[PDB]
């Protein structure tokens, strides 16, 4: 899905 | 075949428990069982009344149980009727809205954060006349309340929490009790987590593992005299409940008692009770994942672990003949495709013919598969893993062989030439080890020869490679362009659109084909030649913006866009990102749309057939000749048929795998996991529902004794959600009419942030409402569920004021105001803040470390942070990850002044705080909200002021969710402060100064903590 | 205000930030509505802009916004009844895609007041037989009764509300490299807004400015 | 192409002559250009050991608050996956000891 | 929509229809809702001015005409018995009305 | 004023459109709203309905005079014990079976 | 409030019968009663087996018990 | 022209 689907650490 | 029994409570000989998410009853005298109420939804707790013949019931609904509310039962009748009509928000994690007691006379008292700004206030609420009127306690947040000797006592936070045993941090639950008609004392605040609390006697019992497992512990009304009751070690107990003599809880799936007199302990005989159909139907819509397109405009998808061929309408379908959990699907041949089994031991390759029917599957484990490729000619696929590698497998034998690893992050973003011979591939990339950022340069195999060259250079983002049906030219995106777009409100910029098209001939001296160099010019016929192809990269003349593909065609380039927006749906909704194909036309370098409302798109094997999915959630097909002409993929129309047994084993295995497999530590990971494996599996035959399975799977979650292991999203129920009906407003049951008591307002400018009443003119506290849509409301009509009938929609409301002051206004009804709440309170705090420091201090708050953050934050700190003096409030922060863009806003130190010939100075930097600074915090703040908190006081940007915060500091980025939409959370990236290590995990962050917000502190209605704030900056403004 | 007759000037209102040149007449030239800039601090970062009413009877400068942040380009509808502006109060962060940054660059709305209290937003829909109005001139409080139009955020400079329809100016995101060493011009599209269908449709685009008869 | 070209060249530079251990990073103005330029070289020259900010010949403009706001940034933390690298908290801070260059042309 | 029957356009754009025996006045959207304030049975809704509606309740004892102002709210009911009615029609000008019934009347 | 039409299709669903532009029809939304009903008030009505219908449509008037008489009470006491429609059917369909002819159908 | 019972079955002291079309059991030595059997649709008839311990049940479903299954 | 065409100092 896409190439710009930030997928960044979650707190 | 015994059932999963739990969350029970007793009452003499009765007991009442939950079995199939339906309330069960069980007589010791006789030893019989049966269902008292069922058809609910999801039941999680159940409480008797005083006299022992009405319960008071906790259920919830939304295929995610992502509502509750609740409901009385009278054993007299058999009567049921819902109670509150708040549809509060729940997790499993955190369910909140529910019963916290009885008083004295017998009344139910409720918590609930429904008219809370946040969800963590979850305050104490009186019932009456069966949910007509609510009588709030003040005691402030409490899950928990019993009464000793006349004595009021408060339990905090003390539910239980199966997924992080060992808990000790700052949010860990903790016990009150009255002193003096109104004054509180801390009196159980241990090491550990304290649960369920019970009073037998006079004394409380709770659980606890402060010894290394859960046990059930005892101390006086003074919190002295601690006791150990048992000595469990198969599973933790929980749920404790009572009666007044005997002790009622859970553990292993099984009901025990425990006699306080005896302290003898014995299981509750309840064996086999029911048993349903083992096989069932779904709507494979609803589990719809990957779609892809088939010679002969045939159709591929997988759902629910399952793969399908089918035609569009959906009427010839075949399912693929392989065993629990594809992943993947993709077009191998004429009539073949590839797929990616998935089981315990990892991820396998496999082809099926659906022609023949023949269905050959290797055995050559490829680890955890991310993405999947067939070349056109059908000889080999291409697949990525967790490994960071990227391989070829030879799809006649099945060796797989790894062309190139990347040690920063995943290969998934590739392609294959159509003759076959190169493979490009976006290659993810650092500079240096601890580089802030992974940069990514486009690689390509040459299957002759075997060599890598590089594409591009690693400077960047380059990515979306694509060859040309000739194999003569590699396009790729990039965001290259960079080119700084301005912030409308911040004085700030970013790089919005700045994503462009580029190309590289992979013959030397054959120039751009999109430049259009008559062929007269050029002297081209070369040969293929990927050295240092990077430096005869060229661009497309194509507008900058924010692509994701490209994809090359005869006269013509396919590009799709995604136009700026906000972040904020996506966030909190999970609202999809809309984008749009455009094509760009060789020859007259002219864009136009070719189709709107896009969530993705996938593209046929001869690039002839374009599938898509739009914002709708549905899927359609179009040639790529005639676009107007696409149809809708039809999924539904025959069901989806699976065993509960089989996908439970299946789901149990995968969760526990992955909380294996990305735990942050492997040495840890490997000892925890071989140790609670078959622990937990035991359980999973004897659920029947998904709620069942969730209760097991987060306790083998909790044994990683870490935070942010969640489990979110799945499907549990087929019941519509609860819904809530608010204006805004609080009523009183006053006489026999409701009055507005109070009428919440933030900003009245802003969007959203009053009671819609408010458009009409005229601030409603103080009106009596009449009646709503006709129908009169008051002492016999319950104005909370006549506006839950209504939410969605506007409704003739009818109010009365000072005199003959009467309204008949078309109120707009919103299915939740939460956000209204929120804004109000913060508008009251921070005015509360410049009338105590006579206009000298401004008052920031911070939701949570998200968008909501980001918005919250910059909203008021473009106007208070030019005080003497700023309090920064992040109390409740949810945490997130931008806690470190705001940190950076707050340090920046001003150091001068600009003077203009008229006008007044201006700060430098603009985005500084001008005085001193002031943190408060408190142990609803957690995650990036630790993070937050530990470095303000590390930088030393103030004092923290509050009480010591969540302790939850190990990040998560899910990328797997089971064959049912749920959505595990694995704690994956443990934060390390310099100079405290992990300290912070399962601990959190000290305040300098502790205030605590005692239970009296709500009844005298003052914030002590904010006071505390106001104070010390006040005298630390005297120079 | 200066009498076109004499030519005596009469000062309504001066800010001590900046000019107030963004403003606007009614048709039946009772009310001023302008931005006025405005500081919490002398020292502060940022200048608000508030949207104010002057009433040439009564001669008294009525609040028709908060300010807590930037409103403008106030327009009446041709009737008189009901003051139409923008506002940047629609805060959404958009991610930027090289750097770890967010910023705020589709968050303009627009937002329309009654100048008539118990009267609703038009745009709303609310049928007349459902509203009591027939009320009179009141500007007290009125940026309580301030109400939005259902228009997706995005960056507009300007809004005309017509009769059944209501135009609004436009400004795609853009870098600005072109505007600051190229003097390149900001392109704008003209919309239009339906108030029955709640569609929006292009009347314009490759605009770098507008004006629009009497 | 000229100003690119130059630039490159001294990053090259730096980076041979500290032996890989110092970055470099040129500021040509504080406009458009020089957010541009910064960013286009910070994020890849931000975790050596060392860093040179040269900013000579800058010809002005308004964002160096913005700059020196990212240099400002104190690296405090890491963050340790499962699998990967670090990454640094901040993620916009500059490793080790910075160093700036200037010249009777930068105004 | 499942109980959904007879409906009507009323003057304003606005929508009258029948529904499990009660009625109701709204916009196309069924955003903005009002309920006929009468008991079960109301067989029949029509136009019967600006603001107002004629309707038939029916009860064990028969069929009855009223009408209901949905401005004011206002809402009287006839107690004149019409039999059983299967037809029922307002004058343009709110004056009278017609109505059939099974005594195969027409009145 | 015959300018606004409104129409069903064939699809169930109700629209509606200007006489003078037939193309810009709408989709009358009623299910935004919930209808809501109390379970015994309808089963009172519903019987007493039935019943009604049975007396009011036998064949024969003398017969439907008696027969509807002497089985009303009988019947009307069972409606408050049921709970469910299918409840109800069992209650109606027995009070239909006092007729004591053909065709007496609940469908 | 009362409950309308129908459509019975006997076997022993046991006794199955229909109530808000669910089935239930009710025991004659105890006077104890239970539903057994819920959320499947109308159920109509029910029938103990010989042993009397299985029970045949039809239940129907559709808006308007168009049909029916065992 | 426009009511967004930001006026800073420039240095």
């Amino acid at each position: 899905t896409q190439k710009a689907a930030a997928e960044l650490t979650f707190f | 075949m015994p059932n999963l029994l739990l969350n029970p409570d007793i009452h003499g000989d009765r007991i009442i428990f939950v079995c199939c998410d339906d309330l069960w009853e069980h007589d010791l005298k006789s030893g019989s069982t049966r269902k008292i109420v069922s058809n609910l939804g999801v039941i999680n707790n159940a409480r008797f009344f005083p006299d022992g013949r009405k319960i008071a019931i906790r259920v919830m609904r939304g295929s995610s149980l992502n509502t509750a509310d609740l409901y009385f039962y009278n054993g007299e009748n058999g009567e049921i009727k819902r109670i509150t009509y708040f549809s509060g928000k729940s997790t499993g994690r955190r369910m909140f809205t529910d019963v916290a007691g009885f008083d004295p006379d017998g009344n139910l008292i409720i918590s609930t954060d429904a008219m809370q700004p946040f969800s963590s206030m979850t305050c104490l609420y009186r019932v009456e006349n069966d949910g007509i009127n609510f009588v709030p306690l003040n005691l402030g947040p409490a899950t928990h309340i019993l009464f000793a000797d006349g004595r009021r006592v408060i339990g905090r936070n003390t539910f239980e929490l199966p997924h992080w045993k060992g808990y000790r941090g700052g949010t860990r639950g903790k016990i009150w009790i009255e002193v003096n008609s109104g004054a509180f004392k801390k009196i159980v605040d241990m090491s550990t987590h304290v649960s369920s609390p019970v009073i037998v006697g006079h004394r409380i019992y709770f659980i606890t593992d402060i010894d290394g497992f859960g046990q059930i512990y005892s101390t006086d009304l003074d919190g002295k005299d601690l006791r150990k009751h048992t000595s469990f070690t198969d599973y933790y107990p929980r749920h404790l409940n009572t009666d007044g003599r005997r002790i009622l809880f859970s553990k292993g799936g099984s009901i025990y008692i425990f006699n306080p007199d005896t302290e003898k302990i014995e299981k509750i005989e309840i064996g086999d009770l029911e048993s349903p159909e083992d096989r069932i139907i779904s709507i494979p819509s609803k589990f719809a994942e990957d779609f892809s397109p088939l010679d002969g405009d045939l159709i591929a998808f997988v759902s629910r672990g399952q793969a399908f061929i089918q035609d569009v309408s959906g009427t010839y379908v075949l399912k693929v003949p392989e065993p629990l959990r594809i992943r993947y699907v993709r077009r191998g041949g004429d009539t073949k495709v590839a797929f990616i089994h998935g089981t315990r031991e990892g991820d396998f390759l496999g082809i099926y013919d659906y022609r023949t029917g023949k269905a050959e599957k290797f055995e050559e484990n490829l680890g955890n598969v991310f993405a999947m490729g067939v070349d056109r000619n059908g000889k080999f696929a291409v697949v990525a893993n967790d490994r960071f590698e990227i391989m070829t497998v030879d799809l006649e034998t099945g060796k797989p062989t790894v062309i190139e690893r990347s040690r920063e992050a995943m290969i998934t973003d590739f392609t294959i030439s159509d003759n076959s011979r190169f493979i490009a591939y976006g290659f993810p990339l650092k500079h240096g080890e601890t580089d802030g950022y992974v940069m990514q340069a486009i690689h390509v195999y040459d299957m002759e020869g075997r060599k890598i060259f590089a594409a591009t250079t690693e400077n960047s983002h380059d990515y979306a490679p694509a060859f040309d049906a000739d194999s003569k030219n590699l396009y790729y995106l990039s965001y290259r362009s960079l080119d700084p777009s301005p912030d409308r409100v911040v004085l700030n910029f970013s790089f919005e659109v700045v994503s462009k098209p580029f190309v590289i001939p992979l013959i030397p001296g054959s120039p751009n084909p999109t430049k259009l160099v008559p062929r007269s010019m050029t002297s081209e016929a070369g040969e293929y030649d990927l050295n240092d192809m990077y430096k005869r990269s060229s661009p497309i003349n194509v507008d900058p913006g924010d692509y994701r593909m490209i994809i090359p065609l005869e006269s013509s380039i396919l590009i799709y866009s995604v136009p700026v927006h906000g972040e904020f749906a996506a966030y909190y909704q999970g609202a999809p990102e809309k984008g749009v194909l455009l094509k760009y036309d060789v020859k007259t370098r002219k864009v136009t749309e070719v189709k709107n409302n896009l969530t993705d798109l996938r593209l046929s094997a001869d690039r002839k057939t374009v599938m898509v999915r739009k914002d709708d959630g549905k899927i359609y097909t179009f040639p790529l000749e005639k676009p107007e002409d696409e149809r809708t993929v039809e999924t539904d129309k025959r069901p989806l048929v699976s065993s509960i047994h089989e996908e439970f084993l299946q789901m149990y295995d995968e969760a526990w795998k992955l909380a294996r497999d990305n735990y942050w530590n492997e040495a840890v990971a490997k000892e925890i996991s071989e140790r609670i494996y078959e622990k937990y599996r035991n359980l999973v035959p004897l659920c029947k529902t998904r709620y069942d399975l969730s209760n097991v799977i987060v306790e083998m979650q909790g044994e990683y004794r870490t935070s942010h292991s969640y489990e979110m999203g799945g499907t549990f129920t087929d019941k519509d959600p609860f819904r809530s009906g608010r204006i805004a407003c609080d009523f009183k049951l006053d006489g026999d009419h409701y009055v507005v008591a109070k009428a919440y307002a933030g900003d009245y400018s802003n969007e959203g942030e009053k009671s819609p009443i408010f458009e009409y003119g005229i601030d409603p506290t103080g009106y009596l409402i009449e009646d709503i849509d006709g129908e009169t409301v008051g002492a016999g009509s319950n104005i909370y569920r006549v506006l839950s009938e209504k939410a969605g929609t506007s409704a003739r409301i009818r109010l009365s004021g000072k005199g003959g002051d009467k309204r008949d206004l078309m109120i707009d009804i919103l299915d939740d105001d939460r956000f209204i709440r929120y804004r109000s309170w913060v508008e009251a705090n921070r005015r509360y803040v410049h009338e105590r420091s006579k206009g000298t201090i401004g008052y920031i708050h911070i939701p949570d470390m998200g968008m909501m953050g980001l918005n919250e934050f910059y909203r008021l700190f473009i106007n208070e942070s030019s005080y003497q003096g700023l309090i920064v409030d992040v109390r409740f922060n949810g945490g997130g990850f931008v806690s470190q863009l705001i940190i950076e806003k707050l340090m920046n130190k001003r150091i001068g002044y600009d003077n203009p010939r008229r006008g007044t100075l201006s700060p430098y930097p603009t985005n500084s705080v001008r005085g001193k600074i002031i943190a408060i915090t408190n142990e609803y703040a957690g995650s990036d909200g630790d993070i937050f908190s530990f470095s303000f006081k590390k930088l030393g940007l103030g004092k923290l002021i509050g009480t010591r915060t969540w302790g939850g500091v190990v990040g998560i980025t899910p990328k797997r969710r089971l064959i049912d939409g749920t959505v595990l959370t694995q704690p994956e990236f443990a934060f390390w402060f310099r100079d405290a290590g992990f300290g912070v995990e399962n601990y959190g962050v000290d305040p300098d100064v502790e205030i605590e917000y005692a239970p009296h502190d709500y009844l005298s209605g003052k914030d002590p903590q904010i006071d505390y704030a106001i104070d010390a900056l006040i005298e630390e403004l005297r120079n």
